[PDB]
C-alpha cells in the first residue's frame, strides 16, 4: 500500500539519496543495518522481509562507480540491495549525448529490469521520486532515456521530478546549459510535476538563516531531504488533512504543461536561533512567501501565484492555518492570478520534523512545506535561454554532441521547446 | 576501471615521468621495491589506474620507457625507483637521434616503433577498461619530438577513441640549450595538433620563474622543474584515482575545456607554492589558493595571459573543503577580470574537488587554462623557424634522412594556421 | 496589548538602551538571561515565547559595531535577539550627510524589516520610543532617514522622541550644531512629542543633588531610564489615574508643531540624603519647578508654562496632589500662559520607583515625573541658531556634507525651519 | 573591519615605523616571533586592523617596507622585530637616491613603484574593509621625500576614497644634517597638499627639545625620537582598535579637524612625559595631563602656537576616566586662552576617550592641533629654498635626472600659496 519507487541518477542523485535515506531511517527508526529495534508507516518507502529487515525501494544509477562504490563502503553499504545500485564503466563527461545514446544505452535495460523487480512487490504503488541534476551528463542523458521508457511502461503512475537547477551566477561547468536544455523535453512530456533546485539561493538560505559560514553540499542535502519527506509526509503518517500524492499534484496543476512549482521550507533556523523564538504557525507561514526564503533565485514578487499548497506538519492547528492565510490574502504585495481567489490548499500532518544529529537545522515543534507554482519562475529560465543562445551562436561545443550520435537540429528543437514553455507560462498570468 | 597507460619519450620525458612515478608512488604508498606501504585503503582501490597487480601484492606501473640511447635507461634504472619498472618496457636503441627529428621519425625510431608497439599493446590488453594514454616527451631535440609524434600517431591510429593527453616541455628563446630546437618543435606540433586530444604546453623559462620568484630557491636543479611538472601531472588525474565531491576525469575535463577540436594546447599550473621560510606564515585558505592560482607568475609558460583571453579554465581543487567559496572565487575571478576572459562564453571555469589532499598538504589546487595568449610561444617558434628556414640552413642533416623541403613548408604553414585560429577568438 | 517598539540609534541610543533595559529587567523582575523566576505587566515592553523567555521589542542600530558588539559581550548578550541589533561597517563620522544618504541607505531597509517583524506580534502597539543624540552623525542622519519611512508605514502610531541635546557650554564635537540643525525637520514633521536632554544641566543635577563628585554617563543613563520608565509607568502597572500614551500626548500638545516639552524627575537624591527627609508629595512637587532641577539649561522663570502633567508614582494620594498644585498656582513666580488656568494634568501610579543596585539614586517611597512644555525652552535653541550662523557664515565644514551628497541649500532650509520653530514658540506666549 | 595598510619610505620612515610596530606589538601582546601573548581578549578583537591572521595563530603586520638601499632593510630585518615582517614586502633597489628627489621620483624609484604597487594591492585585497593608508616617510633627502610622494600619488589615484594620513619628519635649519633638504621638502609638500587627506608634521628639533627640557635625558638617541613619534602614531588610531566611551576613528578626526580641504598639516603631541626621577612625584590626573598637553614644550615642531591661532585641536584621551573634567579643561583651555584659538569658530576641540590605557600607564593623552602658527616651518623652508633657488645651485643634479626649472618654480609658488592660506585665517 502507498509505495513509491525512488530513482537516483547521477552523482547528485545518488548523494541526495544518501542524505534522504539517512533522514528516512532516522524518522522511521531503522538502523543503518536495516533492522527495527523495539504500524506499517515504513511500507511507503521500505520493503520488509521475513528476518525483520527494512529494504529500501530505491535505485542508485551512475555511469561512473566512484560515488556509488563509495556508498558500498559507507555506513549504508548493508542497508541497500547491492545490485539494485547500478554502476557503469564510463563516466557521462557532463555530456547529454553519450548519456542519452551511447553509454546509458547498455545499462538502461538493467535499470528498467530492477525497476520492474521493485514494482512487482508494490501492491499500492503511488508514484516515482527521481532525483538528478540538470547540468550533469548522467542526470541529463540517462534521465532523458529513462523517463521515456517509464512513461510507456508506467504511464498511469505519477512521476514527481526533483531536479537540481543551475544558478544565475554560481556554476560548476561551462556545458551545463547544454545539458539543461535537452532535459526540457523530458519534464514537459514525461513528467507530471517537476521541482527545481537552485544551489545559490539555498546557499543564501544557509548563509542568512542557519548562521553557518561554511556548510557543504551535505547541508544542502539535509534540507532537500526534509522538503521531499515533507512532501511525502501525508502518505506515511497520520494527519487531520492528509493530502494524497495524486490529490497533491491535482491541486498543483492548472494545465498539463504548467506543472513546475517552486518549493520552500520553514522554519530553516539554527539551533542557537530556535530558542529565542516561539515559532508560531503564522510566522512560518509568513516566512515562506519571503523572496529571501525561495529555493530558486527568482523573485515571487515579480510574478503571480496560481496554486498554493500548505503542507504543515507537527503541532499545528488548522484554525491557525486559516488565520494565517487570511493575513496572507490580506496583503497586496502577494498578488495571485485571477484564477484562484480560493488560493490555498491546506495539508496538516501530526509528525514533528525529524532532526539529523549531525545537521545544522534546529529542532522545532512545527514545520511547514511550501510548494507553489508561479509565473515568476520563468525568469530562472529567462536567463538560461539567453545563456544557451550565447553558446549556440557559434555552435560552441556541439562537435561532441554531434560526435556522440546527436542530431545537430536537436538543439533547435530544444530551444524551440523552451521558448514554447516560456510563452506558456506567460499567457496564463493575464 | 579507467586504466591509463603511460609512455616516456626522450630523456626529458622519461626522467620527468620517473619523478612523477616517484611522486604518485608516495601518494599511493608504494614501496621502492613495489610493495604496498600506504596508510589508508583510499590509496588502494584505484591502484589499477597506474599500476598492475602482481604476485606478492607488489605493483608495477603501466609505463613504457622509450629512448634511442641506453644511457638514460641506465640512469633511470639506477635512479631512486629504477627497480620498480618492468625490464621489458625498457625498449631502446643504441645510436642516438642527435637532436634530429628526421632521424627519430624515419630511421632511428622507425625500427624501434615495432618494439614499442608490441609492448604498449600488451599493456593495453592487460587493462580492464582503458581510458587513454598519458605520454611525456620533449618538443626539443629529435628523440622526444621525433619518435614521440610517430608512435603517438600509431597509437591514435589503432586506438582512435581513447583519450590522448600529452605533457610537452617545449623550446624557448632565452633558455635554449640546442641550436636546432625550432625545427623539432614545428615538426612535432604538426602531429600534436592533428592527433592529440589533449596537449599540456610546458615551458622551461616559466618553471625557472616559478622556482626563483615564487619558491625562492637559490639552486633549483633540473629535478625541481621535474617536480613542478609532476605536481600537475598528478593533479590532472586526481579525480579518477580518489573520491571527491565533484568527480572530473580526463574526459570530464575534455568535454568542458576544448571548445573547438584543434584548440587543445593548454596552460598548466599548481598551488600552493611557497619558499621554505614563507610557508610558516601563509594562510592556506582556498581564496588565497585562488589568488595565487590565476597569477601570471604561477604558470609554466612564458605566455602571459594578460595578452589574451581565456577560452576555458579548469580548477581541480583537492582537500576537505566546502565549495561555496569555490564558486564565489571562480565567479569573482571571471567577473572582476572579465576583460581577461571571453565574455562571449560566460562561465569559463570547470570546478572539481577531491576529498583527500596530497600527503603533507591540507589542500591543493591544480590549474588548467585555455587562453588565446598561448599563441605567444607558437608564433615565436614560427618566427625563429623562419629565421632559420627562409634561406636553407641545417637542412642537409634532415634531407639526408629522407626528409624533404615541402614537408617543412607545410609544417610552417600549419604553425601559421594554428596561430591564426588562436588569434581569431582573442 | 499596549506594546511599544523602542528604537535605539547611534552610540548614545544603544547605550541608553543598555541602561533602560537594565532598569526594566529589574523593575519587571527578569534575569539578564530573559527568564522569570517565581500578570502580563511585561507585555508592554517584552515579548514572551513558549519556553518562558522574555524577549525585548527593541532595535539597536549603529553604523559602527564597537558599542553594539560590546553589548554582544556584556551581561545582556543573551537577553536580546542577536540580529535585531543591527551593526554597520562604516561609522557615521559625526556627519549627517553620510548617515542620511550614504551609509545608512544600505542598512535602513534591514532596520525597517526588523521593525515590521517587531510590529507583527504587537496586537495593541501603542507607540515608538526612539533614542538618539542630536550631535552624533548616526543619531542625526539615520534617525532622519528612519522617521521618514516610519511616518509613512506607521503614520497613525505615535512616535515619542527622546533625544540628547547639546549644552550651551559643554560640547564634544565642533560639528554638533551642523548635525543638530538638520534634525529639526524630523522632529517638526515626523515626530509627535520630542523630549530634549541636556548633558550639562543634568551634570549640575548630579553635582548638587546626588552629592557625587565623579559620575559617568552611566549615571546620566540611570536617570534617563527612570524618566522614560515613569513616562511609561501608567501603561505597565495599575494606577488610580492611569494616563494613556495617547492621553499623555493629547494633554501635552496645544498645537501640532508645539510638542517640545521639558522633563524633570524628582526626587533626585543620594542614599545618604534620603534618610533625613520625609520626602512629602508637596516638596517633590515644588522641587520640579525649581530651575536648578531642569533637564535642559534654560530658566523656566524666563518663560511661560502651557501644559503641565503630574506623573506621580508610588505611595502618593491624589488629595496631596491637589493640595500641592493649589500652592503651585498660588505663587506668582510660576506664571502660566493665559491658555491654561486649569494648568495641571495629574497621573498617579501605584508602583514605587525601582532602584538600580549599582546606581547613585536613593530608594524613595514616592517618585514624580514632570513633563511640561514652556516658551523658555526656545533659549536652548536661541543659542544654537546664533551658533549655527557662527559656522555657516564661511561655509565652515560643508564640503563634507556637499561631498557626501547633500544639497548646499539644505542648510538654508534648515535654519529657515529653526527660525520658523523659534517664531512659533514665541507668538503662543502672548 | 577598518583595516589600515602601512607603508614605510626611506630609512627614517622604515625605522620609525618598525619601532611603532614594536610598540603596538607590545600593546597587542604579540610575541617577537609573531605569536599572540597578550593578557586580555581586548588586545585580540581588532588585530585585523594592523596584522594579518595566519596559520599557527601568528600575526603578520600589514606593512610594506620600501627603500632604495638594501642596508636599511638589512638593519630592520636584523632588528628586534625583523623576523615578524613579510619577506615579500621587503621591496628595495640597490643604488640609493643620494638624497635626490628627482632620482626617487623619476629614475630610481620609478622602476620600483611597479614592485611596490603589486604588494600594496595584494595587501589591500587581503583586507576585509579597508579604511586607509598610514605612510611613514621623511621630507629630508630624496628617498622618503622622493619616491614617497610618487607612490602616495599612485595609491591616491587608484584609491580615491580611502583615508590618506602621513606622518612626515621634515627638515629644520639648526639640526639640518644634509645640504639639499629644502629642495626635497618643497618638492614633497607640493604633492602632500594636493593628495594627502592628512599630514602630521614632525620636526626633529622639537623632539630634541622634548627629550632634554621635559624628559631630562642626557643622551636621548635617535631611537628615543622614534619612540616619541610612535607614541602619537599609536595614539591617533587608538579608537578603532580598542573600545572607549567616545569612539573617534581617523575619519572621525578628519570631519572635525580640517575646516578647508587644504588645511591638513597638523600638530602632534603626547602626554604624559616625565623624566625617570620625576614620574615618582607627578600626579597623573587628567587636568594635569591637559596643562602639560597644550604646553608649547610638549609639541613636536618648532612652530610655537602662541604665534598663531588654533583652527581645530584633537585630544584623544585614553584610560578609565570620567569626562566632565575632560569637557571642563577642554573649555577652560579655549576660554582662558581664547586669544590663541580662533574665536570665530567656537569649540575648537575634538574629544575622544578610550577605556584601556597604555601598558604601564594608568592614562594617556594624544595631542593633534590645527594652528595657523604651523606656517613657521613652511615659510622658513620657502625662504631657505629661495636662498638656494634664486640664482641656480645644485640644479644640475636634478636637471640631469630629467627634472626642470619651471617645476621648481611651481613648487615654490605652491609653498607661497600654502603659507598665504595659513596666514589668511590667523
Ligand atoms: C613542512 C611543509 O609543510 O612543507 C611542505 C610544503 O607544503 C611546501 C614547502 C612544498 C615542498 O615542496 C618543495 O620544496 C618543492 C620543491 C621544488 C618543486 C616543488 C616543490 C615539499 O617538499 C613538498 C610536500 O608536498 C607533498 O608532499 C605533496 O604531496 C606533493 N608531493 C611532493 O612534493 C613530493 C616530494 C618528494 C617526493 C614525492 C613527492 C604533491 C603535490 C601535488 C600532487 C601530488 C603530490 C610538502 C607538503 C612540503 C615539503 C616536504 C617541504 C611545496 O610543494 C608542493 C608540491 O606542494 C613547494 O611549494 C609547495 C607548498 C609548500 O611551500
Ligand atoms: C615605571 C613607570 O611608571 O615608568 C613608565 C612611565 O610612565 C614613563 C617614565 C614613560 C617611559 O618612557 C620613556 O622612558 C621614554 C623614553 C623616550 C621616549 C619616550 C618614552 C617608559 O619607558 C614607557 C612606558 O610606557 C608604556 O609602556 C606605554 O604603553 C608606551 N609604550 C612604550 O613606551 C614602549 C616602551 C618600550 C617598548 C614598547 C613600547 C605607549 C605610549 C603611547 C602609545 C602606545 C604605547 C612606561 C609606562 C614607563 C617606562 C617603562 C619607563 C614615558 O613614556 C611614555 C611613552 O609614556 C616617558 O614619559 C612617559 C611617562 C613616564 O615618564
Ligand atoms: N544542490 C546540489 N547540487 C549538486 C550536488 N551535487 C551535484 N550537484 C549539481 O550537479 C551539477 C553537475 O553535475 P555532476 O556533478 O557532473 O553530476 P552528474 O549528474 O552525475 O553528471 P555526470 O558527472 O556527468 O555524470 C552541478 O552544477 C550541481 O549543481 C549536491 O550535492 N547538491
Ligand atoms: N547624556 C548623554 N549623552 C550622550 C551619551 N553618549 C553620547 N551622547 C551624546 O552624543 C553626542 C555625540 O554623538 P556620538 O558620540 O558621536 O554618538 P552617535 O549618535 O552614534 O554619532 P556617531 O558616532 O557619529 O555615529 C555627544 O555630544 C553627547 O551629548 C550618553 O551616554 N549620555
Ligand atoms: N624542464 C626541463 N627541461 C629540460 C630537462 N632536461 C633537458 N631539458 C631541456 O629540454 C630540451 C629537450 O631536448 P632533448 O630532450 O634533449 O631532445 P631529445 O634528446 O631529442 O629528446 C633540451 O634542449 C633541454 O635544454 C628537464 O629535466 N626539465
Ligand atoms: N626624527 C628623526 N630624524 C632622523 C632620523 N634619522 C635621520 N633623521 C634626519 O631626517 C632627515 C631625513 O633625510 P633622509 O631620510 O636621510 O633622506 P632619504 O635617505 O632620501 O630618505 C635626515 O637629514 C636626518 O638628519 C630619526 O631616526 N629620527
Ligand atoms: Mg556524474
Ligand atoms: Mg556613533
Amino acid at each position: 500500500m502507498r509505495e513509491c519507487i525512488s530513482i537516483h541518477v547521477g552523482q547528485a542523485g545518488v548523494q541526495i539519496g544518501n542524505a534522504c535515506w539517512e533522514l528516512y531511517c532516522l524518522e522511521h527508526g531503522i538502523q543503518p543495518d536495516g533492522q527495527m529495534p523495539s504500524d506499517d508507516s515504513f511500507n511507503t518507502f521500505f520493503s520488509e522481509t521475513g528476518a525483520g529487515k527494512h529494504v529500501p525501494r530505491a535505485v542508485f544509477v551512475d555511469l561512473e562507480p566512484t560515488v556509488i562504490d563509495e556508498v558500498r563502503t559507507g555506513t549504508y553499504r548493508q542497508l541497500f540491495h547491492p545490485e539494485q545500485l547500478i554502476t557503469g564503466k564510463e563516466d557521462a563527461a557532463n555530456n547529454y549525448a553519450r548519456g542519452h545514446y551511447t553509454i546509458g544505452k547498455e545499462i538502461i535495460d538493467l535499470v528498467l529490469d530492477r525497476i520492474r523487480k521493485l514494482a512487482d512487490q508494490c501492491t499500492g504503488l503511488q508514484g516515482f521520486l527521481v532525483f538528478h541534476s540538470f547540468g550533469g551528463g548522467t542526470g541529463s542523458g540517462f534521465t532523458s532515456l529513462l523517463m521515456e521508457r517509464l512513461s510507456v511502461d508506467y504511464g498511469k503512475k505519477s512521476k514527481l521530478e526533483f531536479s537540481i537547477y543551475p544558478a544565475p551566477q554560481v556554476s560548476t561547468a561551462v556545458v551545463e546549459p547544454y545539458n539543461s536544455i535537452l532535459t526540457t523535453h523530458t519534464t514537459l512530456e514525461h513528467s507530471d510535476c517537476a521541482f527545481m533546485v537552485d544551489n545559490e539561493a539555498i546557499y543564501d538560505i544557509c548563509r542568512r538563516n542557519l548562521d553557518i559560514e561554511r556548510p557543504t553540499y551535505t547541508n544542502l542535502n539535509r534540507l532537500i531531504s526534509q522538503i521531499v519527506s515533507s512532501i511525502t509526509a501525508s502518505l506515511r503518517f497520520d494527519g487531520a488533512l492528509n493530502v494524497d500524492l495524486t490529490e497533491f499534484q491535482t491541486n498543483l496543476v492548472p494545465y498539463p504543461r504548467i506543472h513546475f512549482p517552486l518549493a520552500t521550507y520553514a522554519p530553516v533556523i539554527s539551533a542557537e536561533k530556535a530558542y529565542h523564538e516561539q515559532l508560531s504557525v503564522a510566522e512560518i507561514t509568513n516566512a515562506c512567501f519571503e523572496p529571501a526564503n525561495q529555493m530558486v533565485k527568482c523573485d515571487p514578487r515579480h510574478g503571480k501565484y496560481m496554486a498554493c499548497c500548505l503542507l504543515y506538519r507537527g503541532d499545528v492547528v488548522p484554525k491557525d492555518v486559516n488565520a494565517a492565510i487570511a493575513t496572507i490574502k490580506t496583503k497586496r504585495s502577494i498578488q495571485f492570478v485571477d484564477w484562484c481567489p480560493t488560493g490555498f490548499k491546506v495539508g496538516i500532518n501530526y509528525q514533528p520534523p525529524t532532526v539529523v544529529p549531525g545537521g545544522d537545522l534546529a529542532k522545532v515543534q512545527r514545520a511547514v512545506c511550501m510548494l507553489s507554482n508561479t509565473t515568476a519562475i520563468a525568469e530562472a529560465w529567462a536567463r538560461l535561454d539567453h545563456k544557451f543562445d550565447l553558446m549556440y551562436a557559434k555552435r560552441a561545443f556541439v562537435h561532441w554532441y554531434v560526435g556522440e550520435g546527436m542530431e545537430e537540429g536537436e538543439f533547435s528543437e530544444a530551444r524551440e521547446d523552451m521558448a514554447a514553455l516560456e510563452k506558456d507560462y506567460e499567457e496564463v498570468g493575464v | 576501471m579507467r586504466e591509463i597507460v603511460h609512455i616516456q619519450a626522450g630523456q626529458c620525458g622519461n626522467q620527468i615521468g620517473a619523478k612523477f612515478w616517484e611522486v604518485i608512488s608516495d601518494e599511493h604508498g608504494i614501496d621502492p621495491t613495489g610493495s604496498y606501504h600506504g596508510d589508508s585503503d583510499l590509496q588502494l582501490e584505484r591502484i589499477n589506474v597506474y599500476y598492475n597487480e602482481a604476485t606478492g601484492n607488489k605493483y608495477v606501473p603501466r609505463a613504457i620507457l622509450v629512448d634511442l640511447e641506453p644511457g638514460t635507461m641506465d640512469s633511470v634504472r639506477s635512479g631512486p625507483f629504477g627497480q620498480i619498472f618492468r625490464p621489458d618496457n625498457f625498449v631502446f636503441g643504441q645510436s642516438g637521434a642527435g637532436n634530429n627529428w628526421a632521424k627519430g621519425h624515419y630511421t632511428e625510431g622507425a625500427e624501434l616503433v615495432d618494439s614499442v608497439l608490441d609492448v604498449v599493446r600488451k599493456e593495453s590488453e592487460s587493462c580492464d577498461c582503458l581510458q587513454g594514454f598519458q605520454l611525456t616527451h620533449s618538443l626539443g631535440g629529435g628523440t622526444g619530438s621525433g619518435m614521440g609524434t610517430l608512435l603517438i600517431s600509431k597509437i591514435r591510429e589503432e586506438y582512435p577513441d581513447r583519450i590522448m593527453n600529452t605533457f610537452s616541455v617545449m623550446p624557448s628563446p632565452k633558455v635554449s640549450d640546442t641550436v636546432v630546437e625550432p625545427y623539432n618543435a614545428t615538426l612535432s606540433v604538426h602531429q600534436l595538433v592533428e592527433n592529440t586530444d589533449e596537449t599540456y604546453s610546458i615551458d622551461n623559462e616559466a618553471l625557472y620563474d616559478i622556482c626563483f620568484r615564487t619558491l625562492k630557491l637559490t639552486t633549483p636543479t633540473y629535478g625541481d622543474l621535474n617536480h613542478l611538472v609532476s605536481a600537475t601531472m598528478s593533479g590532472v588525474t586526481t579525480c579518477l584515482r580518489f573520491p571527491g565531491q565533484l568527480n572530473a576525469d580526463l574526459r570530464k575535463l575534455a568535454v568542458n575545456m576544448v571548445p573547438f577540436p584543434r584548440l587543445h594546447f593548454f596552460m598548466p599550473g599548481f598551488a600552493p607554492l611557497t619558499s621554505r621560510g614563507s610557508q610558516q606564515y601563509r594562510a592556506l585558505t582556498v581564496p588565497e589558493l585562488t589568488q595565487q592560482m590565476f597569477d601570471s607568475k604561477n604558470m609554466m609558460a612564458a605566455c602571459d595571459p594578460r595578452h589574451g583571453r581565456y577560452l576555458t579554465v579548469a580548477a581541480i581543487f583537492r582537500g576537505r573543503m566546502s565549495m561555496k567559496e569555490v564558486d564565489e572565487q571562480m565567479l569573482n575571478v571571471q567577473n572582476k577580470n572579465s576583460s581577461y576572459f571571453v565574455e562571449w562564453i560566460p562561465n569559463n571555469v570547470k570546478t572539481a574537488v577531491c576529498d583527500i589532499p596530497p600527503r603533507g598538504l591540507k589542500m591543493s589546487a591544480t590549474f588548467i587554462g585555455n587562453s588565446t595568449a598561448i599563441q605567444e610561444l607558437f608564433k615565436r617558434i614560427s618566427e625563429q623557424f623562419t629565421a632559420m628556414f627562409r634561406r636553407k640552413a641545417f637542412l642537409h642533416w634532415y634531407t639526408g634522412e629522407g626528409m624533404d623541403e615541402m614537408e617543412f613548408t607545410e609544417a610552417e604553414s600549419n604553425m601559421n594556421d594554428l596561430v591564426s585560429e588562436y588569434q581569431q577568438y582573442q
